[PDB]
Parts: C-alpha cells; sequence; structure tokens
RNA sequence: UUGCUGGUUAUCCACUUCUUAGAGGGACUAUCGGUUUCAAGCCGAUGGAAGUUUGAGGCAAUAACAGGUCUGUGAUGCCCUUAGACGUUCUGGGCCGCACGCGCGCUACACUGACGGAGCCAGCGAGUCUAACCUUGGCCGAGAGGUCUUGGUAAUCUUGUGAAACUCCGUCGUGCUGGGGAUAGAGCAUUGUAAUUAUUGCUCUUCAACGAGGAAUUCCUAGUAAGCGCAAGUCAUCAGCUUG
C-alpha cells in the first residue's frame, strides 16, 4: 500500500500525532501556555490548556508537510481569525506570532522541521518518516 | 366534510384589484362533464386539480 | 505513453483540471482520495460520476484532479463535472463512440450540471447599492 | 487597466452618480538570439507614436 | 465525560471576597460576578490555584477557594505577570495592584477626584457628568441622565 | 452484491447503496408516493437524490418550482431569518438530523412524513383583500395547489423556526416534531393551527 | 538637443473643431455679431464637406439673462 | 422582444428585391451570402439580416408575400 | 522499521536472559530512556514489547526498595497521566538502601516528566522538588 | 439553578431506568423531563452509550440522536 | 509488484487542456408544434456555452428648471476691500462643543448561537528616483509592535493576499447568561513638530440599554435579495463611508 499524510483525514491524523507528542514528551511547551491566548482576535485561553500545544505544533507538521515551505507569518495568517472590534464590523486579525514561532523552533528541536533555503521552515527527512509511519498506523487503526 | 377535486380545463384571466386572483374554468373530477367556474389564489395552469370546499358557488368577478 | 486525457470542470470561479490516464483504479484530488472531500455534506455530491454509472469503469483509469479557485461548495460542483467530463472524454477518444453515449445518457438524465458548465456568473454592482440590483435606503424628508 | 472611480459632479448636489474611467495597458516581450548589428538595425527600427520599446540583453 | 456520585459537599450561593457566588455555575464563570475579576483574570487565577476547571463552583473544597482568594488578591506574588492587572503602575506606589471586588470602584472614585480635584479637564468633565472620552455629544447619551 | 475493490478504496457501504438504488443520505424513494391528488405534479418524489443539495436553476420559468425535489425545496426555506441567509450546508444538516429522527419516532418512511406533511398543512382555501368599497371586504377563493405546497412548506419550517427559537431543543428536534404532529395532523403542531385558522377565516367570508 | 519641435500645416482645416472654435472666438472678440459669426463657421465647415455642424453659443447677449443659440446644417448624431 | 427594427426589415427586403436566387432557406448559407453581397458593418446585424432574409425566404416559399 | 525494532527487543531480552544483573546495571542507566521511546511508539504491538521488555529489565534490578513499585514505575514511564499519581507514590517508600546509578536512573525520568509538565499542581512540583532535594542528599 | 444541575443521588437511578423507554434520547430530550441542565445530559449520555442504554444511530456535535438498546 | 505522495526559477525534452491576449468563430429567437388580421409577433419543446434585447453597463434627443456649483479653476462680469488687508504667513483654539428633534449606517437581542481548537477556500487591486512604498524570511515580545536582512518600478516579489461567513470535534444549556460590548479606570506601543478635547492598535478591569421593535416606511425577481469578508479612494495616523 504506502500511505501518506495526505491519505487520511485532517482530524484524525492531527488527534493522532498530538496524542503522540503529549504522550511521548519531547516537548519544550513555552512556559506561557496557560496564559497566553493564541490570538489578539480571541476572547479566551485554549479550553483544552493541559495540551493544545501538541495540536497546534502536530498541525504545524501536517502543514509543512503538505507545502514548500511556511514562515512565522504565513502560519500567524493562517491560525488566525475574525475579530469581533467591538460595535465595529469585523475584521482578519493575524494570530500570535510568539506562539507559532516557538512551535517551530519546539519542532526544529526535535528534528521533524529544518530551516529551509529561500526562506522559511522545511519538513525534513526524519518529519516525514515519522509523519507518514503514524498516517499508516491511524489508517491501521480503523482496520 | 365534503372535499370535492375539480380539473382546470380553461384559464380564463386575472382578477382582483391587485391581480392576484386567476379566473379558472374547472371541469369536475368525480362525476364529471359538469364544469364551473372559481376564483384561484396563487399560480394556477391546465391540467391542475383543485380541491374545492365547497362547490356551488360560481363567481364571476372581483373588485 | 499510456493512453490519457485531460478536462476541466469549473463553477463560479472555481476550476478543476482533471488528467484521466490508464491505470488501476485510483481516484485523487489534489494528492488526496476522493473519499477525503470535506465539507462532508457535499461528500456523496462528488460520488455522484463514480456510481451514477457503476463503480466500474473506474477500475482500469486512474483520475487526479487539482482544484483552484472559489470555495468549499462551488470546487466540489467543479471537481465532479470534471471526473464527469473526464470520464467521458477518456470513452471518447479510447474507448468507442457506443459506450461513450451510454455514460453521457447517464449523466445527462441525472445531470446535476455534470457534463455542462453552469452558465451563471456574478453581475457587477452599480453605483447607490450595495448589490448588482440592491440601491441604497432613501427618506423622502 | 487603470480605474479612475471619480463623481460626476463639481459641487455636491444631485443624486450620486459615478463615472468609472479606464486606460487599458497592454505589453509584450519577444526573446530573440541577434547578433549585436542585427540588434542595433531593430532596436532602432519599429518606432511608432504610441508603443514604448524597452531592450535588455544578459538573460542571466 | 463520565457521571460520578456526588453526595451532598455541593454547596449553593458562597461568600467569598465580601460577596456571593452562584454555585450552581461553574466555577471561571461564577467567580466573575465579583468586581475586579473578568473571564479571563478568573480563567487564569483558577489555573494557577490548580482547580479543575470541569467543577461547578459549589463543589470547590476550601483550600481551593482559600488559594484562589490568595492568589486573586496577591497575583504578583503567584507569576500573573504585570500586565495582567488592572493598577498597573499606581499613581502612588508605583507597584502593581490588582483592585478586586468592593475596592475597585473605591479606586475608581479615588481616580476621579484626583482628577477633580487638580481640575484637570478629565475631572471637570467627569464632575458635569458629560462625556469624557472625546465622543461627539449631539446625538448620542440622551437616556443616561 | 458484487463490491468491487479500486485502487483508492471506496467503502462498502458506500458501494453497498450507491451503485444499485440511487437512495438518499440513507432512506428509499420507491416507495413513497403522495396521498392526494393534485399535489402531485408538485411534489417532486422520484427523482430521487443523494444529498439535498444542488445548484438548480428553478427560478427564471413558472412553474419549474416544481421540477425541485421535494426534501431540496424544504431545505431552500429552512435558510432565513436574516442571520442564516446562505447556509445551506447547515440546511442539510438539520435535514438531515430531522430525518433521521423521524425514522426513531413513528419508524414510518420520512420522506412519507414529510411529504404527507406536506399534503395536510396547505390551506385548501383561502381569502383575497377585494376593494368592494374602500373598507375592504374579504372574499373566499380556492387556491392552486403549488400554491399549497408553497403555504405548506413556509407553514412548517416558520413553525419549527418559532418553536426552536428560545428553548433548549435544537430545530431538527422541532422540525421533526412539527413534521410528525402535523403528518398525522394532530393539530398541536403550528401549521394545522395556522391551516385551519386560514381556513375558518376563508369560511365566514365567503 | 533631445526635444524637436515640429510645425505642420493642419490639412482640410475647416474639418477640426478647434479650429473653428476658436476662430469663432477670436471673431467674437473682435465684435462680430452673434449669428453672423456662427453662421460664417457653420458655413465654412458645410463647405469643407462635413455630414454636420453644431454651434451653441451660450451667455447674455445684451440682455441680463442668459439664453443660448444653437446654429446648425446637416445632420450629426448624438448617442454611441 | 424580437421585433426586428426598419433596419433589418428594409435590407433584408432589399436583398430578396435583387438576389432571390442564391438565397436558399437555410440560415447559415445566407449567413455568407450576405458577407459576400452586402457590406454590414457588424457580425450581429450580419446575422440579424440573414435570419430574416431565411425567414423571408420561408414565407415566399408557401405563396407570395406582399411588398417584394 | 517496527519489525526490526522487534527483533532488537527479542535480542535484548536475550541479553538481559544471558548476562549478570551487576553487569547489567550500568547499561540499566543507559537504557531506561530508549527503552522508554520505544514503550511510548504510536504503533500498539511495539508499544506493548517495548514496555515488557522493560518490564522485564527493571525486574532484573535487586532492589527490595522497590520491589512492589516496579508494575507501577514503568507504567509511569509508558503514560504521564500517572505522573500526578506516581509522585504520590514514590513518597511512601522507605529508602534504607543506597541509591547508585540504576536505582537513581528508574526514578528521576518520573521526577522530570512531574518537573516539566504543565499538568502538574503546585502540590506536586512542592513534593518532586522535596524528593530531588533529598535523593541528592540520600546518596 | 431551577433544580436542574448538578448531579444529585435519585437522578442516576432516574436516568438508568427512565432513559429506557425513550424512543428518541437526545441532550434536549434529557433536559426537557423538567430536569438536568444540558451540560450532565451530554455527559449522561456518553455515560448511557458507555455500556448497555442506548445506541447511536447518529453522531455529530450539536445533534446527538440516541435510541433504545435490544 | 508495477506503484503513491513530494522537493529541485533551468538538468533537458515535448505540449498548450487548465492561465494569459491577439485574430477569428458562435445566436439569428435556429428547428418543430400551437396560436395570431395566419402579417408584425406571441407561447411550448428540442438542440445549445448561451434562447428575459443572452446578462450588466458606457453613450444617450428636443425643450426646459430662475435646480446646484462665483468654496475646482490664472473660467468670470458688476459690487466690496487692498497695509490696524477680506491678500499671505505664524501661534493657540474651533469646525468634535449638548436639556432636544430628524436622516444614512454599524453592532446586537442568541443554541439555525457564543467561545476554544482543528479543517482550509477567492476575486478585483495597489505598490520605493532622487526615495523610504508593498513587505516575504530569521530573532524578541501576551499582544500591539520592535530589530536584522531579502524580493519587487511588478503575470516575476509582497501574494496561492492560507479573507470571512462556513466545515468538523468539543465547553456552555436557556439563565439581561459565557448573548450584547456601550460607558468608565489603569498600563504598554505605533504615526506625527505636537495625541489633552482620550488619532489609532494591544492587555487587564468596568458589564449599561437591548427579550424582534408602535404609527409609519425603504430596497428587491436569479448567482438576484440577504449573510460574509477583501482591495482601492481619502491616507503621516485614523472606516462603523463610498467605489468595485
Amino acid at each position: 500500500p504506502g500511505v501518506s499524510v495526505r491519505d487520511v483525514a485532517a482530524q484524525d491524523f492531527i488527534n493522532a500525532y498530538a496524542s503522540f507528542l503529549q504522550r511521548q514528551g519531547k516537548l519544550e511547551v513555552p512556559g506561557y501556555v496557560d496564559i497566553v491566548k493564541t490570538s489578539s482576535g480571541n476572547e479566551m485561553p485554549p479550553q483544552d490548556a493541559e495540551g493544545w500545544f501538541y495540536k497546534r505544533a502536530a498541525s504545524v507538521a501536517r502543514h509543512i508537510y503538505m507545502r514548500k515551505q511556511v514562515g512565522v507569518g504565513k502560519l500567524n495568517k493562517l491560525y488566525g481569525g475574525a475579530k469581533s472590534r467591538g460595535v465595529r464590523p469585523y475584521k482578519h486579525i493575524d494570530a500570535s506570532g510568539s506562539i507559532n514561532r516557538k512551535v517551530l523552533q519546539a519542532l526544529e528541536k526535535i528534528g521533524i522541521v529544518e530551516i529551509s533555503p529561500k526562506g522559511g521552515r522545511r519538513i525534513s527527512e526524519n518529519g516525514q518518516r515519522d509523519l507518514d509511519r503514524i498516517a499508516a498506523q491511524t489508517l491501521e487503526e480503523d482496520e | 366534510t365534503p372535499v370535492t377535486l375539480a380539473k382546470v380545463i380553461k384559464v380564463l384571466g386575472r382578477t382582483g384589484s391587485r391581480g392576484g386572483v386567476t379566473q379558472v374554468r374547472v371541469e369536475f373530477l368525480e362525476d364529471t362533464s359538469r364544469t364551473i367556474v372559481r376564483n384561484v389564489k396563487g399560480p394556477v395552469r391546465e391540467n391542475d386539480i383543485l380541491v374545492l370546499m365547497e362547490s356551488e358557488r360560481e363567481a364571476r368577478r372581483l373588485r | 505513453a499510456v493512453p490519457s486525457v485531460q478536462t476541466f470542470g469549473k463553477k463560479k470561479s472555481a476550476t478543476a483540471v482533471a488528467h484521466v490516464k490508464a491505470g488501476k483504479g485510483l481516484i485523487k484530488v489534489n494528492g488526496s482520495p476522493i473519499t477525503l472531500v470535506e465539507p462532508e455534506i457535499l461528500r456523496f455530491k462528488v460520488y455522484e460520476p463514480l456510481l451514477l454509472v457503476g463503480l466500474d469503469k473506474f477500475s482500469n483509469i486512474d483520475i487526479r484532479v487539482r482544484v483552484t479557485g472559489g470555495g468549499h461548495v462551488s470546487q466540489v460542483y467543479a471537481i465532479r463535472q470534471a471526473i464527469a467530463k473526464g470520464l467521458v472524454a477518456y470513452h471518447q477518444k479510447y474507448v468507442d463512440e457506443q459506450s461513450k453515449n451510454e455514460l453521457k445518457k447517464a449523466f445527462t438524465s441525472y445531470d446535476r450540471t455534470l457534463l455542462i458548465a453552469d452558465s451563471r456568473r456574478p453581475e457587477p454592482k452599480k453605483f447607490g447599492g450595495k448589490g448588482a440590483r440592491s440601491r441604497f435606503q432613501k427618506s423622502y424628508r | 487597466v487603470l480605474k479612475i472611480s471619480t463623481r460626476k459632479t463639481p459641487n455636491g448636489e444631485g443624486s450620486k452618480t459615478w463615472e468609472t474611467y479606464e486606460m487599458r495597458i497592454h505589453k509584450r516581450y519577444i526573446d530573440l538570439e541577434a547578433p549585436v548589428q542585427i540588434v542595433k538595425r531593430i532596436t532602432q527600427i519599429t518606432i511608432e507614436p504610441g508603443v514604448d520599446v524597452e531592450v535588455v540583453v544578459a538573460s542571466n | 465525560s463520565l457521571v460520578v456520585q456526588e453526595q451532598g459537599s455541593f454547596q449553593h450561593i458562597l461568600r467569598l471576597l465580601n460577596t456571593n457566588v452562584d454555585g450552581n455555575i461553574k466555577i471561571v464563570y461564577a467567580l466573575t460576578t465579583i468586581k475586579g475579576v473578568g473571564r479571563r483574570y478568573s480563567n487564569l487565577v483558577c489555573k494557577k490555584a490548580d482547580v479543575d476547571l470541569h467543577k461547578r463552583a459549589g463543589e470547590l473544597t476550601q483550600e481551593e477557594l482559600e488559594r484562589i482568594v490568595q492568589i486573586m488578591q496577591n497575583p504578583t506574588h503567584y507569576k500573573i505577570p504585570a500586565w495582567f492587572l488592572n493598577r498597573q503602575n499606581d499613581i502612588t506606589d508605583g507597584k502593581d495592584y490588582h483592585t478586586l471586588a468592593n475596592n475597585v470602584e473605591s479606586k475608581l472614585r479615588d481616580d476621579l477626584e484626583r482628577l477633580k480635584k487638580i481640575r484637570a479637564h478629565r475631572g471637570i468633565r467627569h464632575f458635569w457628568g458629560l462625556r469624557v472620552r472625546g465622543q461627539h455629544t449631539k446625538t448620542t447619551g440622551r437616556r443616561r441622565a | 452484491f458484487t463490491p468491487v475493490v479500486l485502487a483508492t478504496p471506496i467503502p462498502e457501504e458506500v458501494q453497498q447503496a450507491q451503485t444499485e438504488i440511487k437512495l438518499f443520505n440513507k432512506w428509499s424513494f420507491e416507495e413513497v408516493e403522495v396521498k392526494d391528488a393534485s399535489l402531485v405534479d408538485y411534489v417532486q418524489v422520484r427523482q430521487p437524490i443523494f444529498v439535498a443539495h444542488t445548484a438548480g436553476r428553478y427560478a427564471n420559468k413558472r412553474f419549474r418550482k416544481a421540477q425541485c425535489p421535494i426534501i431540496e425545496r424544504l431545505t431552500n426555506s429552512l435558510m432565513m431569518n436574516g442571520r442564516n441567509n446562505g447556509k445551506k450546508l447547515k440546511a442539510v444538516r438539520i435535514i438531515k438530523h430531522t430525518l433521521d429522527i423521524i425514522n426513531v419516532l413513528t419508524d414510518q418512511n420520512p420522506i412519507q412524513v414529510v411529504v404527507d406533511a406536506i399534503t395536510n398543512t396547505g390551506p385548501r382555501e383561502d381569502t383575497t383583500r377585494v376593494g368592494g368599497g374602500g373598507a375592504a371586504r374579504r372574499q373566499a377563493v380556492d387556491v392552486s395547489p403549488l400554491r399549497r405546497v408553497n403555504q405548506a412548506i413556509a407553514l412548517l419550517t416558520i413553525g419549527a423556526r418559532e418553536a426552536a427559537f428560545r428553548n433548549i431543543k435544537t430545530i431538527a428536534e422541532t422540525l421533526a416534531e412539527e413534521l410528525i404532529n402535523a403528518a398525522k395532523g394532530s393539530s398541536t403542531s403550528y401549521a394545522i393551527k395556522k391551516k385551519d385558522e386560514l381556513e375558518r377565516v376563508a369560511k365566514s367570508n365567503r | 538637443g533631445t526635444i524637436v519641435l515640429y510645425a505642420e500645416r493642419v490639412q482640410d482645416r475647416g474639418l477640426s473643431a478647434v479650429a473653428q472654435a476658436e476662430s469663432m472666438k477670436f471673431k467674437l472678440l473682435n465684435g462680430l455679431a452673434i449669428r453672423r459669426a456662427a453662421y460664417g463657421v457653420v458655413r465654412y465647415v458645410m463647405e469643407s464637406g462635413a455630414k454636420g455642424c453644431e454651434v451653441v453659443v451660450s451667455g447674455k447677449l445684451r440682455a441680463a439673462r442668459a439664453k443660448a443659440m444653437k446654429f446648425a446644417d446637416g445632420f450629426l448624431i448624438h448617442s454611441g | 422582444g424580437r421585433v426586428r427594427t426598419k433596419t433589418v426589415k428594409r435590407a433584408s427586403k432589399a436583398l430578396i428585391e435583387r438576389y432571390y436566387p442564391k438565397l436558399t432557406l437555410d440560415f447559415q448559407t445566407n449567413k455568407r451570402l450576405c458577407d459576400e453581397i452586402a457590406t454590414i458593418q457588424s457580425k450581429r446585424l450580419r446575422n440579424k439580416i440573414a435570419g430574416y432574409t431565411t425567414h423571408l425566404m420561408k414565407r415566399i416559399q408557401k405563396g407570395p408575400v406582399r411588398g417584394i | 522499521k517496527w519489525q526490526a525494532k522487534m527483533a532488537a527487543l527479542s535480542v535484548v531480552d536475550r541479553i538481559r536472559e544471558d548476562s549478570a544483573n551487576d553487569l547489567l546495571e550500568l547499561t540499566f542507566k543507559d537504557a531506561v530512556p530508549v527503552l522508554t521511546d520505544v514503550a511510548t511508539d504510536f504503533k500498539p504491538e511495539l508499544a506493548k514489547q517495548g514496555y515488557k521488555t522493560l518490564l522485564d529489565y527493571v525486574s532484573i534490578l535487586d532492589n527490595l526498595d522497590l520491589s512492589p513499585r516496579y508494575k507501577l514505575i514503568v507504567d509511569t514511564l509508558q503514560d504521564p497521566s500517572k505522573v500526578p499519581e506516581s509522585v504520590k507514590s514514590l513518597s511512601s517508600v522507605t529508602f534504607v538502601a543506597e541509591v547508585t546509578e540504576p536505582s537513581l536512573s528508574l526514578l528521576v525520568p518520573i521526577l522530570n516528566r512531574s518537573l516539566n509538565l504543565s499538568s502538574s499542581s503546585q502540590e506536586q512540583l512542592r513534593q518532586t522538588v522535596i524528593v530531588v532535594e533529598n535523593l541528592t542528599r540520600l546518596v | 439553578a431551577q433544580h436542574a444541575v448538578i448531579l444529585d443521588q435519585e437522578k442516576y437511578d432516574r436516568i438508568l431506568k427512565e432513559v429506557p423507554t425513550y424512543r428518541y434520547v437526545s441532550v434536549s430530550v434529557l433536559v426537557d423531563r423538567l430536569k438536568i441542565g444540558g451540560s450532565l445530559a451530554r455527559i449522561a449520555l456518553r455515560h448511557l452509550e458507555k455500556e448497555g442504554i442506548i445506541k447511536p444511530i447518529s453522531k455529530h456535535s450539536k445533534q446527538a440522536i440516541y435510541t433504545r438498546a435490544t
């Protein structure tokens, strides 16, 4: 067969890889987890406070698997939603940049992602290896 | 409760002041060959079947 | 070179190009199988080619569709037009004319614009209103 | 298409009518491999009132 | 998740920070009826005090409530950094406070007199009862008096 | 039933249904038929569909609206009260859960329940405001069956909208109890109430 | 040295609106009566093989109230 | 409304009045004859004049048409 | 691949069967974290065999102080949901024996988990800091 | 707050005894029996599918649908 | 076991379906039927990318309005002023001032929802020569933002503008509630010669009326109404506006 992460539904993969990153422990969580808001266009911190950084880290690892490279700013544009500006109409507001950069450095520290040429960060060989491996495992779990 | 069915055989035109009522000639489904003229409310065309809740009141024109 | 065709399908600004070649029967959308098309209500909207006509006739051909433009809904109509038109073009060029007629007859007998592009495009808006037809609210003092 | 949208009126009276002027600008480019004489010949010639020609060398 | 047996340790309306808190609502949003603490402050305080957020506020054994009060009114000691506070860099201490319940209105009134004694324009405008932040007052604010 | 295995594996339930019989989300379309004469040709079961979404041009001609499959036409009337204009995927979710609730309560194939609710809620007699000398006396008129289907769908979905608003029931459940209680028309529903109010006013003013 | 001005006599010089309009303006500044000057322009344009001419003069002319006179000949289109 | 103006009708009339052979009943060939023997400054007006010549052929070939 | 890792786990169980324990305690110190990484692999068969290998490999350790503890300890080395449970049970052990390289090497990953986790309570951070202080002053 | 929230002892027996006989059961129905808020209705819906009592027929959040087991 | 998914502004070859834009084609209500002074036409079906003038515009007659503009003009007559100026410039204020009435709007009154993760999809644009514009990427910061470089005078780079509603999984559970975010306080930044009469952005706190709106009244017939954001105009900064 041969299973890519493209052969798995997105939330299934992100739950599997985020639970794996949870369990295994090679974390480097920033420390201002559970004080931080993940955007300025938000209202509350993430409801899955014991966690949620592995969720974003897993989604970022899937997101660099599917592209040539992404920097910090494209992740800030991606993960930032609409901001209720009070009584004024809504607007797109980018997310928190320190969150995404420490996601990228926390993944880069565990060998998943490497700083590529032409700017940005790429998926590396030991990232593709592990992501395709757990994609095959996620499709295996539903046998 | 006497229900009745009647087939639209000839739409005669539009009446009512604002124009939403339709003058329709209808021939009865059960016990046919007896045709009457009714005023229908919505969009009607021929070969429909109206439901006539009371069968004997032949309407002519609305103002 | 395998006997291969390329087609496309459109909706409002979404276009989807399909490459249909000879193969073992894989249907892919952007790299991913057709069972991963989500908004996930309109999944059975994109299955409609693959089973208006039998799930065979896709046994021996490989379809790869790439979508661009539009949004999450109009892309699904683009890709089902792409799969349908690609299958009838592959049957036109390589199988025969009669089987191409049978596929086109089945699709046209269903026809959620399966073979023909939806001709609707957005109207240009005008001054004095927020839309094409609408106007601003006036006051009459 | 360069579009400039302006009101029709110099004052502010009247129903608000708008006017979209536009200037179309078309570009082309031809890559040739020409000897420097034939470069000079084709670069000086083909002048026209209203066409702008810009000739560069060194495709690196 | 899972159902729990939960004998009668649950209590309704409970008194802390000199006010009442509805025990029938979740703790993070039940603490916001105290003045001076909102949704974000109560979320972070109930994280720093090691409280399960899936608890109703009446569950809440008194060690957790004592931790909540202690962190709530000593917040720089418990690493609620500086910018999460509503009385930073005060005007007399230069330390950062967090004005809680029957104090916060007091500090607002204190703030107002500190303008109004000094006769700065914001104070004169507060004492007339007009709009202060430079709003247009021709068309809006017509039933507030 | 002879499933086929091809290189992107299509699941056996998808082949199970969709190849042989072109049934719904999953509910049949051989049986149910309309139990009323005309209101045939204006309720459009058979042609069957797979999902209740279709970008169908049924608006540019006077009676092409009747060719819309009755589930999609009820789906289209769900997306209103302003904030929900557009949003047809929400509407397909509401219809999907409404049909499945209707299969739970009164087992009874839900497209029969929906079609019988349309036939039992469209007013057979209505009233029109003719002039008659200024203080406009109201005259009673009959109705066309397209108007009966129109008004039945509006009465059902406005009853579900008013019923699901500001109470713990979701709108699939208020659509479910509205469609059930209108199906074997129990006159506790909003639609049977409004229909018989319209007929008693037209009965008073004939 | 990088910009070259060239005169050119325009040809069939009655069929230009600018030449006839500044001609008419000079004939009026010198003080011709208005009907005479406009008919001179319109007849000299129709002599030059036009398809039509319109000369519209707005303003106050010896009265306090402003009027306009449209002296025309031939056929002119207006739309498209 | 598909009422055709006097431009289309008078040019169609004049095309039949001097070219009645050459001017068959098919639209796609009268479309080329109005390209050859007439000078029409647009494609749309050419198709309209060609369609009306085909129409008047269709009602000439079942008896006369008053005027032509 | 996971089959090669199953083979390496089988030959690690072969070596743990073969060689003596006092010689095996250096490799205990070296080999706790890698078998932790294997018992935390996503593949469940590799996870079960990496758990069983770790269980036998700590079961060869001659410690009467931590003898009933072992089944929980590698369980704590399996999933860090048990790290809030593990420190409170690690407190209730009468440490009468000297804690050399493997007896501390089986312990300190649990303490590092209770330190680095955001899920751990201030009570558990306090308990873990007290444990690492008395464990540095215990040797 | 209107006698609808917390966990109380008799309601465990009332859920294990009276969620059987319910033809259609969901969040709103476990609320609507003059009883539980929707939060513990959701908790009890996951718990009654954990063993025994209800079959899910339809999954998706914001509309739970469950039926009596057989 | 052939295979599957990727990377590499040139490692080459071929192609032009998708994209672009030159030249052309195509629809004329074609064909058939009905109906009609059997004329102009109208109505239905088939074929078609297209069958409302195919959709939307641009241009748009005569005669007028004591319509608006002397505050667009070095368009301009007559009157007024012209050195203690009605010219020009500088400083500070005002055009924002608030018992009230009216008009265009924005945000809401919630569960067809709010919040939190996750999915992840456009189109029209516009951008730095005597200059500091659009800004990717890397580090710092909760954020707003800061700093070092890079690409672009632009189908090349910003930019696939990874837009928003939406979709999935959850927390909330009908409670002026976690709907709503007005008002007011404190703090940090950015633009600017200068921010107080708070320019604006961000963080914490404060948590108002509003439970679908009386008489009245506006806009709208299909990719239209409505929801939803994005770009441009203005712009050192500021959009709840307009143009698309």
